[PDB]
RNA sequence: CCACAUCCACCU
């Protein structure tokens, strides 16, 4: 399977709750770009042949690991939707 | 067998603990030397055989003979009809080509 | 598998029976797997500290997977076979930890689906 | 122009010449426009006949407004492999899987190894 | 104008990727499966066994 | 044989004779009578599903035939017998999980 | 060079020809007879060098589904009966060579027909090619090729003329191995193991230089485990 | 060159320790995995050369299957956990070691309560061997050979004193050993095999020593083709 | 261009 989708369906109450949460996290790695990761430092994704998961392999992944660390929030409404929504699309 | 004892040669040490163990499991009656109790294997169809990647035999006896097999009719079915864009139909948008 | 017993199968009460009943598993008048009162000769035969070993003497040809035998395992001493012991050991390896894979199997029965 | 060089006589492919997917067959010119018939995607092997009927009819006669057809005739020797599934006559269906080396297969206590392995557990 | 560093491409991109395999008559939710695929030399696709079931494949 | 000989695939003597000529494409043969015939063979041709039908000769220049006898095979027949498949060694176990 | 040189296999050899050979290897201590029969074969039917027929060119056809005017056989009984074709080379650095056939008249075109070539030996000069009634013309160049294990027609792709075919090659020289392992008495060990192992091939290759070839392999792959990292 | 020469497997060794090793070789040609596998397999857990504990002799034992007073441990269970001892020889000339062991009073008996001996060496010195309840009467000895393999009590009958009792002996240092190859993949085709093998050993020769001699014993029983008769 | 009709097959 994954990394630790045991744990990850307990820190969550429902699994289409952690599906929304992963995949919006990856919607925003890749309209970002992979800069702004909570990851960067010393635990990355290992390429095979090279060291390629540096960048961009596949999205997913990373936010899955980016979610069975401790540095993400998840909520129905935890900061105004207006303001980050105008800014989402607009730059 | 006749054949092979042709060139001077008699039982394998792996023929003989193939024999042993299928004593074991009542194929073949005790107290027969390799000979006899290789015939009757023989007799059930079933001869001894080799891995060939490890080379040890395979446990019990194996039924192996000649058998007619053909092959069938084969068309585009195994092809893989994989497409990533291809025609669209008129009525709705569709896609078969 | 079990095939025949040939000899007195009373085991439990002489001490001195051992050494006979061994000198009958070297004629032909008792199997290794005999079905005894107590124990087969397999069991009293051959006796492991460890499955390596058992596993170990498997591959020499000494003991089929099939065969009765007494196995130190981690904390008792079992009577069961090398396969028996090599499935357990499949258990324990294919999971982290070994207790937990001990006990959520049953290691007295052939493995039906 | 560069892939002419099959399509040798004109407008048909030369007998004998291989063909891949996407390589030309027939080459057609329409009202002007490239609309040749190529080798779909897939598998092509050896051209072996070629037939043209046109409207100098001996005794053939075509659909009406059809000035000329030609049919190309396309041969390929097909070999065994994992696509494939063989049969016997009492009904045991079943398809190659694994094409083993000739080393590492079953064989009897002479230098002969076996062919084919059946499965048991569907008699 | 097959290449080997097309091959290599090819590898790359479906690191991550999974595909769909489905079986015609889907009669249950198990008749459509996610996995990760391999790629194999051949026109056939490899099917896990212990999915036999899983399908009526 | 009888499917072989009752499906028109094959090649057979319709009287006693001996055969002349044997080529890849045609067998000419000259009967007791002395009249000889020339057969043609459809070396390669496409069946209606796509498979080939061939017509191979079976007889060697100047070998007498009788009547009835085998001249040319048929799309599957090897001498005078339905042939169509193999035979081979098989071995009835099963292997790792191929 | 007695517990472990004469309680270990002296080696004996028991060739007729050069297309079967027993080698009689004995005595080995428990369980080495299979150690040593298992890689040794599985290396002779598996990497052994050989010669094949790689492509075939005829002066009248122009692929290989058509027929030659004067002959019983089609081009493809043709190619299967040239695929049995054993040729062997006297000279180590050749590598490719092109044999030439012609042939007229109600003739049995056997192997034997084949020009001789300079360092080219025919093996089965009695091999059946083809069979020509009268006024048929068969003009054929065979390329052959020194190569190693199984390898289809398309994957090699020699064309060498416009009009040559090319053939699929087996580059084998061993057509089969059996290894025995027999029980074998001495005085200090009355279990030994003696292994017997009987070659035949083609002809190409004798037997006792392919076994040379196979132990040279062997050795070869083994030392790739003398350098850790 | 990368098809056979630039391709020399990489050799990537993983050691746990001085029991648990995994070496990985790769890339490996199609069916040669399992030809360097076997051969190697077998050779582990056959002909290694090591040392283990032939026979022991209590004073008070008369059969193998008697209870001891003073110790809670039966004479089966005292062999069982003496099997597991491991024993390593400082040179080659020792062939045979016999070591005493004087046990009383309520204390645990370990391997490393055995008397010291200058030429063996102990690499399982908290090997619990039993436990005394109350002024256990502990006279023991036990002798030590070398070998290969492994050697049933049987059928060797070994013996220093009269009561004396065999113990099965597990010469071979390796516990086991498991190869597995995988079909890896080069940049342009797949049949290729990555080999891996796991040997799990005792401890009184490393993995990669253990290995080395394997393939050392492999080169020099290649070696005995050279001459034949 | 692939529409529809008819027929023959393959896998449940």
């Amino acid at each position: 399977a994954e990394p630790g989708i045991d744990k990850l369906f307990g820190m969550v109450d429902s699994k289409y709750r952690l599906t929304v949460v992963v995949a919006k996290r990856a919607q925003q790695l890749l309209r970002h770009g992979f800069k702004n990761t909570v990851l960067e430092p010393e635990e990355r994704p290992k390429m095979q042949t090279l060291e390629g998961l540096f960048d961009d392999p596949n999205a997913v992944t990373w936010a899955m690991k980016e979610l069975l660390t401790g540095r993400l929030v998840f909520g129905e409404n935890l900061v105004p939707e207006d303001r980050l929504q105008k800014e989402m699309e607009r730059l | 067998f006749g054949k092979r004892k042709g060139e001077g040669f008699g039982v394998d040490k792996r023929e003989v603990e193939v024999l042993r163990r299928a004593e074991k499991l009542g194929l073949v009656t005790p107290g027969k030397t390799p000979e006899e109790q290789l015939k009757e294997l023989f007799l059930q169809g079933k001869v001894v055989l080799y891995d060939g990647r490890t080379g040890e035999p395979i446990e019990g006896p194996i039924v192996v003979g000649q058998m007619f097999i053909m092959k069938l009719y084969h068309m585009v079915e195994d092809k893989m009809h994989a497409r990533s864009t291809g025609p669209y139909s008129l009525i709705t948008q569709q896609p078969l080509g | 598998r079990k095939e025949k017993k040939g000899a007195g199968l009373e085991f439990a009460t002489p001490e001195e029976a051992l050494a006979a009943h061994e000198r009958g598993e070297v004629a032909l008048n008792a199997p290794i797997k005999v079905a005894g009162r107590e124990t087969s000769v397999g069991r009293l035969k051959y006796v492991f500290a460890n499955p390596d070993e058992a596993l170990l003497a498997v591959a020499h040809g000494i003991v089929d997977l099939q065969d009765v035998v007494t196995v130190r395992y981690m904390g008792k001493r079992l009577e069961t076979s090398p396969g028996r012991i090599l499935f357990a050991r499949i258990v324990a390896e294919a999971v982290e930890d070994e207790k937990v894979a001990w006990e959520l199997i049953q290691l007295d029965v052939p493995q039906e689906k | 122009e560069a892939a002419l060089r099959d399509l040798d006589e004109e407008g048909v492919v030369r007998i004998g010449a291989e063909v891949k997917p996407g390589d030309i067959l027939v080459g057609r010119t329409s009202f002007v426009k490239d609309t040749s018939l190529r080798v779909p995607p897939g598998e092509g092997g050896i051209v072996v006949r070629t037939v043209r009927l046109r409207r100098g009819d001996p005794g053939v006669e075509l659909k009406p407004g059809v000035r000329e057809v030609v049919r190309v005739y396309v041969a390929q020797k097909r070999k065994l492999q994992v696509g494939d599934k063989l049969a016997n006559r009492h009904g045991n269906k079943g398809v190659v899987a694994k094409i083993l080396p000739v080393e590492d297969m079953p064989h009897l206590p002479d230098g002969t190894p076996v062919d084919v392995i059946l499965n048991p557990l569907g008699v | 104008d097959i290449k080997d560093e097309v091959w290599d491409a090819l590898e790359e991109v479906i690191h991550g990727k999974v595909v769909l395999l489905n079986r015609a008559p889907t009669l249950h939710r198990l008749g459509i499966q996610a996995f990760q695929p391999v790629l194999v030399e051949g026109q056939s696709i490899q099917l896990h066994p212990l999915v036999c079931e899983a399908f009526n494949a | 044989e009888r499917v072989v000989r009752d499906s028109l695939a094959a090649l057979y003597a319709e009287e006693d004779g001996e055969v002349a000529k044997v080529d890849g494409n045609r067998i000419v043969v000259r009967y007791e009578d002395g009249r000889l015939v020339e057969y043609p063979l459809r070396r390669f041709y496409r069946s209606n599903q796509g498979t080939a039908l061939d017509q191979r000769p079976r007889v060697v220049v100047g070998q007498r035939v009788r009547k009835g006898d085998l001249l040319a095979d048929g799309p599957a027949s090897e001498n005078g017998f339905l042939a169509l498949g193999q035979n081979v060694l098989v071995a009835i176990m099963p292997f790792d999980g191929y | 060079m007695l517990d472990s040189k004469l309680k270990a296999p002296v080696f004996t050899v028991r060739t007729q020809g050069r297309e079967y050979g027993e080698f009689v290897l004995e005595p080995l201590e428990r369980g080495f007879g299979v150690t040593l029969g298992n890689p040794l074969r599985r290396i002779l039917l598996s990497s052994i060098p050989g010669t094949a027929v790689t492509s075939v060119y005829i002066e009248d056809v122009l692929h290989e589904f058509s027929t030659i005017p004067g002959v019983k056989e089609d081009v493809v009984e043709i190619i299967l009966n040239l695929k049995e074709l054993v040729v062997r080379f006297l000279n180590p650095s050749l590598q490719t060579v092109t044999l030439l056939l012609k042939a007229e008249g109600p003739k049995e075109v056997k192997a034997r027909d084949f020009l001789p070539v300079a360092d080219v030996e025919i093996m089965n000069p009695d091999l059946h090619i083809a069979t020509l009634e009268e006024g048929g013309r068969l003009n054929m160049e065979v390329r052959v090729d020194r190569g190693v294990g199984y390898v289809p027609a398309e994957k090699h792709g020699i064309k060498d003329r416009i009009n040559a075919i090319p053939v699929d090659a087996v580059f084998s020289p061993v057509r089969r191995v059996a290894f025995q392992v027999e029980d074998t008495r001495l005085g200090q060990r009355t279990d030994l193991d003696k292994l017997t192992l009987r070659i035949w091939t083609d002809g190409s290759v004798t037997p006792l230089e392919a076994l040379n070839q196979a132990v040279e392999i062997l050795r070869e792959h083994l030392t790739y485990f003398s350098n850790p990292q």
